[PDB]
């Protein structure tokens, strides 16, 4: 209109959510509980010698 | 009831005891060694990860 140009109003997103990126250390000692559980049940068997004889 | 016979019979019994005792001793020693080896293997496996 005349010399000036008119532009439409811009709609705005109401909310934003922040989810930052985190470094991944990738440690291996955690989630190894099964090995500890296996260590718990060694179960060495010893039979008395001389009771039979 | 011969004097040699009731001695031969005791000679029979006086060797199976030694044989069985040797067998049981070997079984116990092997079981102990296997247990120690399993324990050391698991310990090494657990030990590497914490160092890393
Ligand atoms: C939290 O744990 C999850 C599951 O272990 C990790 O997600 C894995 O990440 C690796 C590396 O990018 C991928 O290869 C896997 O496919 C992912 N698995 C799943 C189920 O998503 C996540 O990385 C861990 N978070 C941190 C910060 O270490």
């Amino acid at each position: 209109c005349f010399g000036v140009t008119f532009k439409k109003p811009l709609v705005a997103e109401e909310k934003t959510s922040l989810e930052p990126q985190l470094p991944h250390l990738q440690l291996r000692l955690p989630h190894l509980v099964g090995i500890i559980a296996k260590i718990k049940g060694i179960k060495i068997e010893v039979t008395s010698s001389g009771e039979s004889i | 009831n011969n004097n040699y016979s009731k001695l031969r019979s005791m000679g029979y019994a006086l060797t199976g005891a030694v044989q069985t005792l040797a067998q049981i001793s070997d079984i116990n020693d092997q079981n102990l060694q296997q247990g120690i080896y399993l324990l050391r293997d698991h310990i090494v496996t657990l030990m590497e990860a914490t160092l890393h």
